[PDB]
């Protein structure tokens, strides 16, 4: 089995002066994500959200507007810096829900214990014809 | 450390072998063209050095190399004008009499009915009517005989030889390492110093010793077959001094600082030549003198094999304020190492270099009978303008093509760079509220006029004679200008151009330059140019500053500066590269090029360019601006029907090519909303019918045909709109100033 | 926020780490001067409901209406002035 | 023309008041939430 | 053609900025979008253009008929 | 070694900077001086404060620049112009207010720039617009009406 | 001079050559036999 | 002879009963 | 809320989950191909839409199909 890490709020941010493509009003009242990883040293990496940051030595936690800039930033850590990350969706009301390496290890790679879903047992042209599905409010491919 | 020459001895073989085999320079070319897109990709990236090779060396010495390539091509280019201007022109007859005989420098072959074409321009010559002004610019150059022509034809294919063994010579004999070309100091001081400096002094002194006398000749009234030669014009000071006194005591005031003497051929008087409506010529010895001197200083700034001078680096890093940070920390390093930023600062600089020539080009002639010369005045100011925009454009995109590829975010921290990156929002947003403000506020008065004009009101609209809006700072600048001479410029005889205010300047009958009057309709013009340059720096400045990533796209930068879109997902992602922002960017440029060269055209036909009748001046469109340019049927109507009558009653004469490149020109802007319209999906199905078609008789190409790529398809589509619209202005331009005038 | 150091989240002070903030709202209740205060509260009293604000627009519309019935005419105006002769055409037509 | 007056009613009525209260009653019922 | 030749994209990042700057402007975030500013889709721009084609050619062509028509005849 | 630029509250995650206009402390006095930033006092005032000013601004542009603005009666035309403008921004109150203010939703609230809780302000509510808009309806069309009354008073008009 | 006739061979040299001699030719033959309205015999 | 004002306004009158016919359909279709 | 698919045709080559921006597709175990992995999409709520599994996908025809559908808040990539 496999537990998910704790999102430890009291954890230092990188060195930044502060943009313009950070949070919105969407982070008050939807949602905002937020990415932890851990540096071994302290060097300067390249925001989602654009300008450069200077990551610490460390834990460092940073909070973005999507999940998709979250996961930018993990494969710029990941490929021009060897450093892996956490990805957590924090919602208004106080609860955060874990996210990107759900089961540990990374989607790319097998883990024998996942849920197999929207993994269809036929062909592209197996599907049925839209007319043997007409007035039903789903498309051929999910019947 | 210490400036040196360092090269490599024969990097590069020279042989036929990779000329048989396309698409060696890149990796991805390799394994023969499977598909079509292979041999459009062939041409895509060809001069694109960074994805041929990792090496900034390799990438110095291709880019010397094609610069040596394009300065042969352009001598191959000087050349055949000069070879033009000495076997296929009238240049000598136009000579004796350039105010009745139209230029021309080209003539064609009786073959399909197509001497129609050779006009009758004069001097018992037919030939093509040109307008690029060579015969003025060698004129003031004082050539006035056939043979020099040619000789300068042939010294240019010469010199097109020495670049073409230039380039060869440094790629693969002697090419030069990297540390060469990151010499920005040395560079800078021979450039200054050595390029222009030397250029404008050794001008200046051609200008003294051939311009000067022969020119003065020709003003006086001489017929340049007994002119003397330019050779004993500088032979001896004895003619000299006949024609310019101060020759008589030579080069002893020179260097005793007694430079007062030489002021009758080192003057300042401004204005215009009466006899040519050109410039002084004395004025442009002292001129180029002068600026050849600053030039001269100019290049001993920068430091090289000696300890004087200012090291570039030590200047930027110490401009550094409190409201930006470490300042200009960084901008050494990626303008020393990337070439796409120099060019992006260069081809800005140019471009806007072009535009403020075409600006001065048009107020106040430098050539002898250029003024009177309607035809090539508008098609040089034209000309430059498009060439401007153009290079601007360009600017735009190599800035945005260093984002993507050589901006390095971990030595440009807190620096320029980084904090104009990280409120790209702030920018662009006010940018966009700019140009809402400057559309609103220029389109929406020319939309007013229209409704009320229409209903009648024409109280109600915005005009001289109703609601004024005076351009009462343009007006008061000119006023400034008028009233210079005796006061701020007490050495100046008179004002810099005729615009300001003064007398009319006629020459043969025709205005040269005469006050230019600002009213509602300029007034309104004006803001309409601003809007349009403001929209283009909105698309160019966004395309920079999101290249590398954005709210909707984070990733923007490792997708690459030029790709399509990332996918039809969060609502459409289409056009999303900078890339595509420099393709709409190219038709703002257009859109802004065009309507600042038809407002030249018709405020110069409207009232500067005419004739005189000794108790008036008779304009070509008889002062109709004032009253119709500050109304989009004005335009439509007095401007763009009015004076189309020229081009399209141009069959059976010797403008009918411009009449069939005017039709040919409407063919292709529209050919180009085939591609801008349709997408790429269409067209690969109908190209799997048509390789049905071929499968079935047995006619597949190997090489599979495949649609035009999307970013293919953008860059056909924008280059025939570009070039549909820019022809279809060229021929209606030239067909009604050469028809008229 | 926490924010004492560089750590700008909290999940149990997550108001401030989110980024609502007043920018300018401050709260004080010393602002308009006596007596005209219930002057304007009675002059907007009974409107303020949703159905009187409509009406007051449906007078508004009445007004509109107004103008077009008698007050387009009393401002001159083009549209309801007289008619000086008329004008043929291109061809015996009227 | 009879009854003159009537467009001089009917056109503000059709180009003021109807579309305003429509663009209104529409803008209100297009973020109804619980219709 | 500004709707034919100029995709969504472009349009997206522009309201995007936009959105940031109505959402800190001052004395206008009292006031709030209740619908998400987004450019419009590409299918739905492709028919915004088309429609706007279609009007303006059927309208220019109307006027210069009826306009050579009738003040002609 | 002065720094004015600054990440907004210390974390440089917030779309706002700090700058000296946007925080400067006169510029911030006077944006927090306005009545819209007056949580407070209570919304009607505010709104008639607010119709005020803007009635007394719209006189202006119809006055000079009208179509009857060539002839006498230009000041009472402008009025009632002014009073359909009234009209019309009232019934853009009314709809921004019933269709923003239909439900609740009482999430996270608002603290100010030092770290103190406040109340998440009278106005933001369907009640509370309700009194905006009421106010807004007597301040606009009495600004107006004073703008017209200004036409008369005044000594170089 | 068999990379040289190979560079020669390649498509753009080939088909700048081809349309260069066909236009040619056809020039010619307008300029030894112009006006040439109809295929009369 | 042109109409008269009261056939104008019978006129309007029955175009507000079809107008009322025609929301009866509209909102008829509508459910 | 996009319909993202996976079809037996998948030989496992990892690349769809390789492309994907926003962790929708991941591998599971499987026994109809030789690298004995298949694809699946079990948080399809965080796809954009953008379709660079499809451009990822080296098997003729593709086995990883995207149907574009409802779209939210994260289906459209809003930050604001
Ligand atoms: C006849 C002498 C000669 C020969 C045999 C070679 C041979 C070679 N050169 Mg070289 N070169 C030469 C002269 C020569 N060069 C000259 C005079 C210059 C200065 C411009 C250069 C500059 C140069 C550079 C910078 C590079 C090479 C490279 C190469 C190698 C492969 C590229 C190639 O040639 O593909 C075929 C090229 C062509 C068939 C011609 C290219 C297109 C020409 C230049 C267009 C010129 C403009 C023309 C008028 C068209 C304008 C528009 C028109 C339609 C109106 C190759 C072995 C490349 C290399 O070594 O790879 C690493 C390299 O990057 N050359
Ligand atoms: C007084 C010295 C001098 C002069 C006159 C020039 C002149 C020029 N340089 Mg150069 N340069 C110099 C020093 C100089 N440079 C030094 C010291 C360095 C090392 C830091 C460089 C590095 C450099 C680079 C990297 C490049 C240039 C380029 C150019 C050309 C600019 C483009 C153009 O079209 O201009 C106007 C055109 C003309 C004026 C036509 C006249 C051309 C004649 C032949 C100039 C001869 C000057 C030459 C230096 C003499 C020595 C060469 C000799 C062996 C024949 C121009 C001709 C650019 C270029 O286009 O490449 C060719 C470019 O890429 N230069
Ligand atoms: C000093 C001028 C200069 C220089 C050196 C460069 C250099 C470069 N540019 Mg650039 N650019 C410039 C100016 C310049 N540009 C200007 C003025 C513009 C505005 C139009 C652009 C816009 C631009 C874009 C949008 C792009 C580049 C790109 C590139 C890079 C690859 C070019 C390539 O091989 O593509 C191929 C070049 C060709 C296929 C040549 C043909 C191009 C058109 C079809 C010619 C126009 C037709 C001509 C007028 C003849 C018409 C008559 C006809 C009927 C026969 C290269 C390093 C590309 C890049 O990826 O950067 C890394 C990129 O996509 N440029
Ligand atoms: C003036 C504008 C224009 C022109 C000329 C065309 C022309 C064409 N369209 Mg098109 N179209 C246009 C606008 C235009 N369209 C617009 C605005 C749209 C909406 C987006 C469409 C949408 C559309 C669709 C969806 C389709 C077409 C198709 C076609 C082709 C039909 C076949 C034909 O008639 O052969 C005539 C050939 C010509 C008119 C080309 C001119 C001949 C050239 C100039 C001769 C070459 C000489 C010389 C070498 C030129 C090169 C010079 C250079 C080397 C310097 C044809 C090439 C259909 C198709 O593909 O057919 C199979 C197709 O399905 N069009
Ligand atoms: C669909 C047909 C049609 C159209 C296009 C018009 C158009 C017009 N009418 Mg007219 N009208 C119509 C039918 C129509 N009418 C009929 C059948 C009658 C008889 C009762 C009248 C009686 C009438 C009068 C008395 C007057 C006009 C006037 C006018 C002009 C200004 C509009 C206005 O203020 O009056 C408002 C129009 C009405 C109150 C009745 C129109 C009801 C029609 C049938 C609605 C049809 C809607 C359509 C089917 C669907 C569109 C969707 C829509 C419901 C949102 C305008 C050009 C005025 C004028 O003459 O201008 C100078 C004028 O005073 N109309
Ligand atoms: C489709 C219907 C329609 C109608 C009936 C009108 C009618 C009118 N327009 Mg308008 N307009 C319209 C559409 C319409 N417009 C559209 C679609 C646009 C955008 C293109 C405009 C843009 C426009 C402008 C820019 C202007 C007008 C103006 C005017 C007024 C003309 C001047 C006048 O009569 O003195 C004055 C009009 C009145 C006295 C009547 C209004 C106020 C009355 C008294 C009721 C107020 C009630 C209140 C409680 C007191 C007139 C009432 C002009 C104007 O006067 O500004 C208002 C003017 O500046 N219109
Ligand atoms: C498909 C359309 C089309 C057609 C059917 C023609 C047909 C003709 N043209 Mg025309 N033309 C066209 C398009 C066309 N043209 C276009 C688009 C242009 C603009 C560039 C012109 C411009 C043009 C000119 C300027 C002239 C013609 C002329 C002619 C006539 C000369 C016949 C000839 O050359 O002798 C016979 C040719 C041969 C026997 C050679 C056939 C064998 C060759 C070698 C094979 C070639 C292999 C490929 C002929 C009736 C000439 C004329 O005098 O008109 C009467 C002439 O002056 N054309
Ligand atoms: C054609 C259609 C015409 C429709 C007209 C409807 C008008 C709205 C209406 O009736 O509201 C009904 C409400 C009554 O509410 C009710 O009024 C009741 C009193 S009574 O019933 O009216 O006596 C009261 O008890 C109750 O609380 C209250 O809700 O009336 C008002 O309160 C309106 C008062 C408006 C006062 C300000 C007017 C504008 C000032 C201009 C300033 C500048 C002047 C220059
Ligand atoms: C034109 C505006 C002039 C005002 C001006 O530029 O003053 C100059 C101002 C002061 O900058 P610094 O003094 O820190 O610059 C000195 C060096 O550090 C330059 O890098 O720079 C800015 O504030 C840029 C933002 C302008 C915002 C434009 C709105
Ligand atoms: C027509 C069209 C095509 C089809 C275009 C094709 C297949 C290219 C046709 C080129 C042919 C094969 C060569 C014709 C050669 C001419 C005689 C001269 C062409 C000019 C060259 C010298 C450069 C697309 O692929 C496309 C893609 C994306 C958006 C719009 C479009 C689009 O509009
Ligand atoms: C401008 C523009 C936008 C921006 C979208 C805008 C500006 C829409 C906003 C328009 C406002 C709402 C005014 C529209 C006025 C209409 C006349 C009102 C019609 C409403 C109907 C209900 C009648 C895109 O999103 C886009 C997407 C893809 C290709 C091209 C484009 C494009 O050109
Ligand atoms: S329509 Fe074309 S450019 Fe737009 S998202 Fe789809 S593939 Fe990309
Ligand atoms: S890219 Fe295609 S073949 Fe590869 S794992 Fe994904 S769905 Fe399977």
């Amino acid at each position: 089995a496999f537990t998910p890490p704790t999102l430890q709020s009291d954890t230092p941010s990188p060195i930044f002066g502060g943009s313009t493509g950070g949070l919105l009003s969407q982070a008050q009242v939807e949602e905002f994500h937020v990415i932890t990883w851990e540096s071994k040293k302290e060097q300067i990496f390249e925001m989602p959200t654009g300008g450069a940051a200077i990551m610490r030595q460390g834990p460092n936690l940073l909070k973005l507007a999507r999940k998709e800039q979250c996961l930018a930033l993990l494969t710029q850590l990941r490929t021009k810096f060897k450093i892996d990350g956490y990805i957590y969706r924090v919602f208004p009301n106080g609860e955060v829900q874990y996210l990107h390496p759900k089961d540990g290890v990374y989607p790319e790679k097998v883990n024998a214990g996942r849920s197999g879903d929207n993994t269809n047992m036929r062909r592209i042209g197996q599907n049925k014809e839209p007319v043997q599905i007409k007035f039903s409010g789903k498309i051929p491919a999910e019947f | 450390k210490k400036v040196k020459i360092v090269v490599d001895r024969n990097p590069v073989a020279t042989n036929f072998e990779k000329w048989a085999k396309p698409g060696h320079f890149s990796r991805t070319l390799s394994k023969g063209p499977t598909t079509t897109t292979w041999i459009w990709n062939l041409h895509a990236d060809a001069h694109d050095f960074d994805t041929q090779t990792s090496d900034l060396e390799e990438i110095s010495r291709k880019v010397f190399s094609a610069h040596f390539g394009q300065l042969g091509i352009i001598f191959i280019w000087l050349s055949g004008m000069y070879f033009h201007g000495a076997r296929f022109s009238n240049y000598e007859a136009w000579l004796t009499d350039p105010t009745h005989i139209k230029p021309s420098a080209q003539v064609v072959w009786p073959i399909v009915g197509q001497e129609i074409l050779n006009a009758d321009v004069g001097g018992g010559f037919q030939g093509l009517q040109i307008t690029s002004g060579f015969f003025q610019l060698w004129r003031a150059a004082g050539i006035t005989s056939e043979l020099q022509l040619y000789t300068t034809a042939i010294g240019a294919l010469v010199m097109a030889a020495a670049m073409f063994f230039a380039g060869w010579f440094h790629y693969h004999k002697a090419a030069p390492k990297l540390e060469w070309f990151q010499n920005v100091e040395s560079m800078l001081n021979h450039h200054l110093g050595g390029l222009l400096g030397l250029g404008s002094l050794a001008w200046a002194g051609h200008q003294i010793h051939v311009s000067l006398p022969i020119n003065k000749l020709l003003d006086a009234g001489v017929d340049p077959k007994e002119i003397p030669l330019p050779h004993e014009f500088t032979l001896n000071p004895e003619l000299m001094a006949q024609l310019y006194p101060s020759f008589s005591k030579g080069l002893a005031p020179f260097f005793t600082l007694d430079w007062a003497q030489y002021s009758d051929f080192l003057t300042f008087q401004g204005g215009l030549n009466p006899v040519t409506g050109g410039l002084w010529l004395t004025d442009t010895v002292h001129h180029h003198l002068a600026i050849a001197v600053l030039f001269l200083i100019a290049g001993h700034q920068y430091r090289t094999n000696w300890g004087i001078g200012s090291s570039l680096k030590e200047i930027l890093e110490a401009h550094k304020g409190p409201f930006t940070g470490e300042g200009h920390k960084g901008l050494y390093e990626i303008l020393t190492t990337s070439w796409h930023a120099q060019l992006a600062i260069n081809l800005a600089l140019f471009g806007s270099l072009s535009i403020i020539v075409a600006h001065h080009m048009y107020a106040m002639p430098p050539y002898p009978y250029l003024a009177t010369d309607y035809g090539t005045q508008l098609s040089l100011f034209t000309h430059h303008m498009w060439i401007g925009g153009f290079c601007i454009v360009g600017a735009g995109a190599h800035a945005a093509i260093f984002m993507v590829r050589d901006y390095d975010p971990t030595n440009n921290y807190n620096n320029l760079l980084d904090r104009v990156l990280r409120h790209r929002d702030a920018i662009i947003s006010h940018l966009n509220w700019v140009c809402i403000f400057l559309g609103f506020h220029s389109f929406g008065l020319y939309i007013h006029n229209d409704t009320m004009s229409a209903l009648g009101r024409p109280q109600d609209m915005f005009s001289d004679t109703a609601i004024q809006l005076q351009p009462v700072f343009a007006q008061w600048v000119q006023n400034t200008h008028f009233l210079a001479p005796g006061f701020t410029a007490p050495n100046a005889l008179a004002s810099t151009s005729p615009s300001w205010g003064g007398d009319v300047v006629a020459v043969g009958g025709k205005v040269a330059m005469m006050p230019i009057s600002l009213g509602t309709a300029d007034f309104l013009v004006h803001h309409i140019h601003a809007f349009t340059i403001h929209v283009t720096v909105l698309i160019l400045l966004k395309g920079v500053l999101y290249a590398r990533s954005s709210r909707l796209i984070p990733d923007k930068a490792n997708l690459g500066f030029r790709f399509p879109c990332d996918g039809p997902g969060r609502g459409g992602t289409c056009q999303v590269s900078a890339w595509d922002h420099v393709f709409l960017g190219l038709f703002w440029m257009y859109n802004s090029i065009s309507i600042v060269i038809f407002h030249f055209s018709w405020k110069m036909q409207s009232d500067v360019w005419g004739t005189v009748s000794a108790n008036g001046v008779s304009h070509i469109t008889g002062g109709n601006f004032a009253q119709s340019a500050n109304t989009i049927n004005g335009w439509l109507r007095d401007f763009l029907w009015a004076q189309s009558s020229q081009v399209i009653q141009s069959y059976g004469s010797a403008l009918s090519a411009y009449g069939l490149i005017f039709l040919g020109a409407h063919f292709v802007w529209a050919f180009s909303l085939m591609f801008l319209f349709s997408g790429r999906g269409y067209w690969q199905e109908l190209i799997e019918s048509i390789v049905w078609a071929h499968n079935k008789l047995k006619v597949a190409p190997a090489i599979q045909p495949r649609a035009l790529s999307i970013t293919q398809g953008r860059a056909v589509g924008v280059a025939h709109y570009l070039l549909g619209g820019i022809a279809t202005t060229w021929s209606f331009f030239l067909a009604r100033i050469l028809a008229v005038g | 926020k926490y924010g004492e150091e560089s750590r700008y989240f909290d999940l149990k002070d997550l108001e401030n780490t989110v980024g609502s903030w007043d920018m300018y709202g401050q709260e004080d209740k010393s602002r308009y001067n006596g007596l005209q205060s219930e002057f304007f509260e009675r002059a907007a009293n009974g409107l303020s409901r949703r159905e009187y604000i409509l009406g007051l627009v449906a007078i508004g519309g009445a007004g509109i209406l107004a103008w077009g019935g008698k007050g387009a005419a009393d401002v001159r105006l083009p549209t309801v002035g007289p008619q000086q002769p008329a004008q043929v055409g291109p061809r015996g037509r009227l | 023309m009879s009854a003159q007056f009537l467009p001089s009613i009917l056109v503000p009525l059709v180009g003021l008041v109807f579309p305003a209260v429509a663009m209104a009653s529409m803008f209100l019922y297009i973020e109804k939430e619980e219709i | 053609f500004m709707f034919l030749i100029s995709w969504r994209g472009y349009w997206q990042e522009l309201i995007e900025t936009l959105a940031w700057a109505h959402e800190r402007t001052p004395l206008a975030n009292l006031v709030r979008w209740r619908d998400k500013p987004v450019a419009l889709s590409i299918v739905q721009a492709r028919l915004v253009g088309l429609t706007h084609f279609s009007v303006g050619y059927v309208l220019t062509y109307a006027a210069f008929l009826i306009a050579s028509t009738s003040g002609k005849f | 070694k002065v720094q004015v630029v600054q990440p907004v509250n210390g974390d440089p995650f917030i779309g706002m900077l700090e700058t000296p206009v946007t925080s400067s402390p006169a510029i911030a006095w006077y944006l927090s001086n306005l009545p819209a930033y007056r949580t407070g006092v209570s919304p009607l005032l505010r709104g008639v404060e607010i119709g005020l000013a803007h009635g007394y601004l719209l006189v202006g542009p119809f006055i000079k620049l009208g179509p009857l603005r060539d002839v006498e009666n230009v000041a009472e035309i402008v009025g009632c112009i002014n009073g359909a403008a009234t009209v019309l921004i009232l019934t853009l109150c009314l709809a921004y207010g019933a269709v923003t203010f239909q439900g609740e939703g009482p999430q996270v609230g608002v603290k100010t720039l030092s770290g103190r809780s406040i109340p998440r302000d009278p106005l933001q509510s369907a009640d509370g617009w309700n009194k905006f808009t009421a106010g807004f309806a007597v301040g606009g069309l009495s600004g107006a009406a004073w703008g017209y009354l200004c036409t008369q008073i005044l000594p170089y008009y | 001079m068999k990379d040289f006739t190979t560079y020669l061979s390649t498509a753009p040299v080939l088909t700048l050559l081809s349309v260069t001699v066909v236009a040619g030719l056809l020039i010619e033959i307008n300029r030894f036999f112009p006006d040439a309205l109809i295929a009369a015999f | 002879m042109p109409i008269a004002d009261y056939q104008v306004f019978t006129a309007l009158f029955l175009a507000l009963a079809t107008g009322i016919f025609a929301v009866r359909l509209g909102v008829a279709l509508y459910k | 809320s996009h319909t993202v698919k996976i079809y037996d045709t998948c030989i496992g080559c990892t690349q769809c989950v390789r492309a994907c921006p926003t962790d929708v597709l991941e591998m599971v175990p499987w026994d109809g191909c030789k690298a004995n992995q298949i694809a699946s999409a079990p948080r399809t709520e965080d796809c954009v839409g953008c379709k660079r599994c499809e451009s990822a996908c080296p098997t003729d025809f593709l086995s990883v199909r995207v149907y574009l559908g409802s779209e939210t808040t994260r289906s459209m990539g809003l930050a604001y």
